């Protein structure tokens, strides 16, 4: 049975994935003042269907300096760990009650780099290397700021537990003793996530695409349902980090309306943020990155240091 | 040279690092402390060779403490006899979990 | 003035130095040390009989010896 | 009182594995019944070998293995 | 207005509403109508392997409450 | 007759399914290309159809060829148009496109381009409104309703 | 029915890691190494430690990342090596591989293994922690004593790290 | 005696002459180097757990932060290395001969 | 080894999507769709070309910020003992080292340069 | 070198006090109140000698203790700390928190009646 609920994680990420598809393209399409997917069928729905059904049909080739190891393993490993990302995630009672899943949370989606960065490296092509640096760029400016800053946001109240995580998101949410610290953080999961050209050089019209310029039509649908993953996946962990939901006990599915409702009315803000931004830069990057965020965040780490040394709020962390 | 500023200054900044039974964050104890307290207590006030002469068997005692290698020998050797005569078929044992 | 050349800078360094100066002064340091300490995790070990101490008592209901009673005492 | 019941475990392990090696290997030529492998005689801790030993697989996974990756 | 991609959102809401609730109604259904019993350190580990020890089945969840005081 | 029927009703799931999304690239040399950025306005909008931009030749599946095709051109055309997986549909829109047009008698230009590529769907008119080149599409649609391709495979 | 799980994650880390240390290019090199990094941590993390492992694999891959990038700005051939592409390579991969299954041989189907110590051959589950009451994670207060006693110590650690910024300015200035 | 520690004094011996015989990048010697770091790390730290050294478990972090800023130091000195020629062989290093 | 278990079927999951994508819709006649794309001219060479970068300071500086972030991690678990404002003094001297290092590379203009 | 002598099922025969462990665990405050005078001196001897197998009379010793006192609250109130544990066993771990008024109910009942 603990196979069925592997089973019934990993079915309802594809339905996900596939309307989200169909939910981008029409929220974008009232968003830009025309109009989305309404002839097919009812409103959309089966359309997205037949877009994963058409992308399963299209019979991939594979380049010529295009070394078929690390070509038809990198989109593997970037769909797994978008995957088992999903394993500690604690939707009421997580699937496994690990001592610690933060840490676990930076390094599967440090794995999602790389398998981007293989990717674009085994397409063997040139676009996909310019964007693959440009990848190596974004990751080399947002795995430092996410790490501290989720070291002061639990600094506060975490004990690295997502369980106590809940307990400690009782009384107030944990938005409103650390929110310019949580602004820091929703940037740089927005650039980190590589949605949302407010912070992303990889999907550019500068080039075309650079994780996959010329990869194959095949393991596409690998690749994109990787990252809408990903912006579930981090929606999901903003919706249980910052704020969250007094569950009541022995009754989970009130807990999982109101997680699941903020979750993805934050999702839903995140796509209305991609809508409207236009594309960033490279060395602004580096720019905005460095010399905005990293000693204000500084500040917020040692102010949260010297905060329950002061207020003799230190957590019970058994 | 070796130089004990370090002792002579009053400040033990580096010897905490050093040993079991010194004191632990919380107050536990390690695996083998009661052994390293034997061994220190056979050669505390010694010159470091009739140490080598003298508190060989207790040190030999700690050393088995912490690899425990003659008793994996012996278990390995109590492994491989019962899986020699249990491949045989001479009294296969069942008093594990049964009579 | 001297603000808003880079002004996040000067916001790091103010609130970073109000982080610094701020443990100086504060009435819950000492309850901090008194919390941090009173609060184990391993065993109250017993001793030996006594040779009569005026302390240390022999049952735990007995008010001789320091407990922890300021917490629901504010 | 989980003290106690530990201590009667391990007894009770102890005891049935030392004469489960009389039975099982008093043949053989040497070995010592039940000495001590070291030198003194104080209460040597187990080694989980001493307690678990020739268990089949389950029994001895169950109580290493259980709390690192189970639960 | 919005009134056309409510659909969508309501789909795809229930998709991730599946997933926690059969979560929990397995864990629930996994021991008998009670929760799984986690175990973060050792000294609870202790106490569910006496737990799933003093059942007789070697399944902790039954736990045997006030029968085998005598 | 179970066999011809199950094949049958999955020819037609599979055609319905490439009728469905058919996004296309953005080749577009001249004022056509002006027509496609107007097929991209919102009063007439691709993605009811789920049409939608892909500037990558690697997985689009209908390419427009929409523009005066010249020399300089034509190679890099039908480098970029074989790199493209096996269904593969080409919509000539235009005047200049569909058998030289304005610029037919002339040297540097491509007198119709089925001298480079097969096309399956014209649309005349200089430019061709959203409406008419709308109305391609549809009736390109219509022909992947015509495609019986399976039924051929299991008759055969 | 399997038991020896450590020992296997460690033959899995050998293997990946002599292809790693044979020296294709640094590409593979990398592939291979973070399969290694990824199984140590696995091995750590079953062998009794709780985030040593999985902060150790996060650092280690920061490193190999930045390592990527010098890899693809430096050392670019007409057409890199692979494992199978050259002759030396594929000789030292085969033989270190070759070593690894000797060494598995020798420990399973046979009783010791002498080669610089008398490695006692059998399962790791000896010898292990007796079911003692921790109630803390031992290795989480085993780390938390770096900011109670760690005194001199992390004053020559950060004093030597912001040492390694200013030498590593200074180098790249020196132009 | 715990079998994982041979193993890894295996692994141990080979990333070590993999650091010593290579046949021209000096990127994969800084790369093995690396990783027989992650070898003596990994068997230092099954020792502190097999022994419940508690007090002193600073072993790991420290040795591993020190030995990583050591292969910081030594690609910047790749960097100079690559500035100063195209090709970074055993070939364009025979100068300042012996 | 439960995640292990998790792992082995997500592995098993996209090998059903690999061979779903190869083996069964239909066929895959080559010979010119292996050619590498750029934008419709054959480049010289290949890529694994030569490819200088812009930042040298950056990612250094990314890796010893990293090592610094392996320092600053056991926080939470430090801010329980009894030596409290020696925790407080060395915390804050780290963080303080830290900012030191970053605003001496950033008055010394090791980021204004390629980025 | 050295033998041992470990002794036998014989004395080991002590009936094992075979609650859970949910209950055993809600009902330790009484339990330290009432009994747990004289296991200190077990406690005392076990860290005193460090050597198991000689301080197991007074292991015999708090077994009777904690067997009489479930016995003494099984016979008399409460039978709402039925409920009570019931109530415990269920929230996950044993989160003193959430079962607050059943609680109040035994604690009550056990000050009145005893
Ligand atoms: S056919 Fe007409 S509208 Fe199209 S490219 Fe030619 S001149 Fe322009």
């Amino acid at each position: 049975m603990f196979m069925i609920n592997v089973l019934t994680l990993i079915i309802p990420i594809l339905l996900a994935v596939a309307f989200l598809t169909l939910v981008e393209r029409k929220v974008l399409g009232y968003m830009q003042f025309r109009k989305g997917p309404n002839v097919v069928g009812p409103y959309g729905l089966l359309q997205p269907i037949a877009d994963a059904i058409k992308l399963f049909i299209k019979e991939p080739l594979r380049p010529a300096t295009s070394s078929i190891s690390m070509f038809i393993l990198a989109p593997i490993l970037a769909l797994t760990l978008a995957l088992t990302m999903w394993i500690p995630l604690p939707m009421p009672y997580p699937l496994i009650n690990m001592n610690l899943g933060v840490l676990f949370m930076l390094a599967m989606s440090s794995l999602a780099v790389y398998s981007i960065l293989w990717s674009g490296w085994a397409s063997n092509s040139k676009y996909a290397l310019i964007g693959a640096l440009r990848a190596v760029a974004q990751t080399i400016s947002y795995e430092v700021t996410l790490a501290i800053i989720l070291l002061s946001v639990l600094l506060m109240n975490g004990s690295f537990t997502l369980s106590t995580l809940i307990i400690t998101q009782e009384q107030v949410w944990l938005i409103f003793p650390a929110w310019p610290l949580a602004m820091m953080w929703f940037i740089s999961t927005l650039a980190e996530t590589n949605r949302a050209p407010f912070d992303l050089t990889e999907g550019e019209s500068e080039l075309v695409s650079g994780f996959n310029v010329e990869y194959a039509a095949g393991p596409f649908a690998l690749f994109f349902m990787a990252e809408y993953a990903n912006i579930i996946m981090m929606n999901i962990f903003t919706t249980t980090l910052f704020l969250g939901a007094f569950h009541n006990p022995y009754m989970p599915e009130l807990y999982t309306i109101n997680f699941t409702i903020k979750s993805l009315l934050l999702s839903i803000t995140f796509l209305w943020i991609r809508a409207s931004y236009p594309r960033f830069r490279y060395d602004q990057l580096m720019h905005l990155l460095w010399k905005n965020f990293l000693p204000l965040t500084l500040a917020l780490c040692m102010w949260h240091v010297s905060l329950p040394i002061l207020l003799s709020s230190i957590p019970p962390q058994t | 040279p070796f130089f004990d500023v370090q002792k002579k200054l009053g400040v033990d900044l580096d010897h905490w690092m050093t040993i079991q039974s010194a004191e632990q964050p919380h107050r536990i104890p390690a695996r083998c402390h009661a052994f390293e307290k034997e061994w220190i207590e056979c050669a505390h006030g010694i010159g470091s060779i009739r140490a080598e002469k003298e508190c060989k068997i207790e040190f030999e005692d700690f050393r088995e403490c912490l690899l425990r290698q003659k008793t994996m020998k012996r278990l390995n050797a109590i492994k491989r006899q019962r899986d020699k005569l249990i491949k045989e078929g001479k009294y296969t044992p069942p008093p594990h979990h049964s009579g | 003035n001297v603000w808003a050349k880079e002004p996040v800078l000067v916001a790091s360094f103010a609130i970073a130095g109000l982080a610094v100066i701020l443990p100086t002064l504060s009435p819950y340091t000492k309850y901090s040390l008194m919390i941090n300490r009173a609060t184990p995790y391993n065993y109250p070990v017993p001793l030996r009989d006594d040779g009569n101490m005026p302390d240390v008592p022999s049952h735990p209901q007995d008010p001789q010896g320091p407990s922890l009673e300021w917490l629901k005492r504010l | 009182l989980l003290q106690a019941e530990k201590d009667r475990r391990v007894l009770q392990m102890l005891r049935e594995n030392l004469e489960e090696e009389a039975t099982i290997m008093k043949d053989v030529p040497g070995w010592k019944v039940g000495e001590s492998v070291f030198h003194t005689t104080r209460w040597v801790t187990p080694m989980m070998g001493e307690l678990y030993g020739l268990r089949t697989g389950e029994e001895i996974l169950s109580s290493t293995y259980g709390f690192i990756w189970y639960t | 207005m919005w009134f056309e991609v409510l659909p969508g959102i309501a789909v795809m809401g229930v998709c991730l509403f599946i997933p926690g609730m059969a979560t929990a109604r397995i864990h629930r259904f996994s021991n008998g109508g009670r929760e799984k019993r986690v175990a973060h350190y050792s000294y609870q580990w202790y106490l569910m392997e006496r737990d799933r020890r003093v059942s007789g089945v070697n399944r902790y969840y039954v736990s045997k409450g006030l029968e085998n005081i005598d | 007759s179970r066999g011809e029927y199950v094949v049958a009703k999955l020819d037609d799931l599979i055609n319905w399914a490439r009728r469905s999304s058919l996004w296309p690239m953005t080749f577009g040399l001249a004022c056509c290309a002006v027509e496609m950025m107007h097929m991209a306005a919102p009063r007439y909008d691709m993605d009811r159809f789920g049409v939608v931009f892909r500037a990558s030749p690697r997985q689009s599946d209908v390419m427009i060829v929409a523009g005066t095709l010249t020399n300089k051109m034509a190679p890099a055309l039908r480098k970029v148009y074989d790199q493209m997986p096996e269904p593969r549909y080409v919509v000539s829109m235009g005047s200049c496109a569909n058998g030289g047009g304005y610029y037919h008698y002339s040297y540097s230009v491509v007198r119709g381009c089925d001298r480079i590529v097969p096309v399956d769907i014209y649309v005349p008119g200089c430019p061709p409104t959203a409406e008419a080149l709308l109305y391609g599409i549809l009736q390109l649609q219509k022909k992947i309703k015509r495609e019986k391709r399976l039924r051929i495979w299991y008759r055969r | 029915m399997m038991t020896y799980i450590v020992f296997i994650l460690s033959i899995i880390f050998v293997m990946g890691f002599v292809g790693f240390s044979s020296k294709p290019s640094p590409i593979y090199g990398g592939l291979g190494l973070i399969v290694s990094g990824g199984v140590g941590c696995g091995i750590v993390l079953n062998f009794g430690g709780s985030f040593l492992g999985l902060m150790v694999f996060l650092i280690y891959l920061g490193g190999m990342m930045v390592v990527f990038g010098y890899t693809t700005a430096m050392a670019t051939e007409q057409y890199p090596e692979v494992w199978v592409s050259n002759k030396v390579v594929l000789g030292t991969f085969i033989t270190g591989l070759l070593m690894e299954f000797l060494m598995v041989y020798y420990v399973l189907k046979d009783k010791e293994v002498e080669i610089v110590f008398k490695f006692n051959g059998m399962g790791d589950w000896v010898i292990y922690d007796t079911g003692d009451s921790g109630f803390f994670s031992e290795e989480a207060m085993g780390i938390a004593a770096l900011y109670s006693y760690g005194t001199w110590l992390v004053i020559v650690t950060g004093w030597s790290l912001l040492i390694g910024v200013v030498v590593i300015m200074e180098i790249t200035r020196g132009n | 005696m715990s079998l994982v520690y041979m193993n890894i004094m295996m692994a141990f011996t080979v990333s070590l002459t993999g650091l010593l015989m290579y046949r021209s990048h000096l990127m994969s010697s800084l790369l093995c180097l690396e990783g027989m770091m992650l070898s003596l790390f990994i068997l230092a730290t099954l020792m502190i757990l097999n022994s419940h050294f508690t007090l002193a478990s600073m072993m790991p972090i420290i040795l591993l932060v020190f030995a990583a800023c050591e292969a910081a130091l030594g690609l910047s000195l790749l960097v100079m290395v690559s500035n100063t020629y195209g090709t970074d062989y055993v070939q364009n290093l025979n100068l300042l001969q012996c | 080894m439960n995640l292990m278990i998790t792992l082995l079927t997500n592995f098993t999951l996209a090998t059903l999507l690999v061979t779903i994508a190869f083996w069964l819709p239909q066929l895959n006649v080559y010979s010119e769709k292996t050619s590498p794309y750029e934008c419709g001219f054959d480049p010289m060479g290949s890529a694994r070309l030569p490819f200088s970068m812009k930042f040298f300071l950056v990612a250094i500086t990314f890796l010893l910020f990293d090592l610094e972030i392996a320092l600053l991690l056991p926080l939470p678990w430090a801010s329980q003992t009894t030596n409290l404002n020696t925790m407080l003094t060395m915390a804050l001297l780290l963080i303080f080292l830290l900012a030191v290092s970053l605003a001496y590379e950033w008055t010394q203009k090791g980021l204004e340069w390629t980025e | 070198p050295g033998i041992v002598e470990l002794p036998s099922l014989e004395d080991l025969k002590v009936q094992e006090v075979k609650v859970s462990s949910s209950v055993l665990k809600a009902a330790a405050h009484h339990y330290g109140a009432q009994c747990d005078k004289p296991n200190k001196e077990f406690m005392l001897c076990r860290w005193e000698e460090k050597d198991p197998r000689r301080c197991l009379e007074e292991g015999k010793l708090v077994n009777q203790c904690a067997l009489e006192f479930f016995r003494q609250i099984k016979r008399h109130c409460a039978e709402p700390f039925t409920e009570y544990w019931t109530c415990i066993d269920y929230s996950g771990l044993q989160l003193f928190r959430r079962c607050r008024k059943e609680q109040a109910q035994f604690d009550k009942c056990v000050l009145d009646k005893l």
